[PDB]
């Protein structure tokens, strides 16, 4: 593995779920982070993204799973190495701009929100699998910058 | 000694060291101190039903474990 602590090798996800990574429980206890708690990490060409970590009882200790979604905003490929760090302070977001790449609020965007507290990040793309048709959307702002959890209390601007 | 309590409100996370000996006042007075906050409530739950009495003598450790998280309503 890595010969620091919290440089970990990027592997596939059991779980897909845009916002989460996994470490195993051993993993966790070295780098003391828990359940449920925000991280943000960082891969290649400075790129940074926020997600939730949560233990999985199958992954090695030197790796990290993650979907695509999060490796493509990371920059990285499976077998490449990221860091993973505890980030306090991913305040609830007040209002986002989120818009699809190349209506939306009811079908994609709400049910994908609805109750998850999702961290997101500016510059973020993200895919939300929904109706009838796959879109992928970009995280233009956040307020607060440069992150922020969406919240019950937050708004989508998305038009 | 000291274990670790998380605080989750709308400002992150906030990271409580405190003895598991301590009581639940402590743990109040620990999170006012460290947190610009009026009037709040400390919860089990993120949907605020459980409420953590402001102590002194209900221990930390007898309702909470290391790395246990709770949650600030305002």
């Amino acid at each position: 593995g890595a010969m620091e602590p919290n440089r970990l090798i990027v592997e596939e996800a059991q779980n897909d779920d845009n916002s989460v990574v996994s470490l195993s429980q051993a993993k966790m206890d070295e780098l003391q982070l828990f359940r449920g708690d925000t991280v943000i990490l960082k891969g290649k060409r400075r790129k940074e993204t926020v997600c939730i970590v949560l233990s999985d009882d199958t992954c090695p200790d030197e790796k990290i799973r993650m979907n695509r979604v999060v490796r493509n905003n990371l920059c990285v490929h499976l077998s490449d190495v990221v860091s993973v760090q505890s980030c306090p302070d991913v305040k609830y977001g007040k209002r986002v701009r989120i818009l699809p790449i190349d209506n939306l609020f009811e079908i994609y965007l709400k049910p994908y929100f609805l109750e998850a507290y999702r961290p997101i990040h500016m510059g973020d793309n993200f895919i939300v699998r929904a109706a009838m048709r796959p879109i992928e959307f970009k995280v233009v702002l956040t307020d607060p910058e440069p992150y922020c959890i969406v919240a019950p209390e937050t708004v989508i601007f998305c038009d | 000694d000291k274990i670790l309590i998380r605080v989750q409100s709308a400002e992150g996370i906030k990271r409580i060291e405190i003895s598991p000996k301590s009581n639940l006042k402590h743990l109040y007075d620990s999170v006012q101190n460290a947190l610009k906050v009026d009037g709040f409530g400390l919860f089990k739950e993120r949907n605020f039903l459980t409420e953590l009495q402001a102590s002194g003598s209900q221990l930390v450790g007898t309702s909470l474990r290391h790395g246990d998280m709770v949650y600030l309503k305002q």
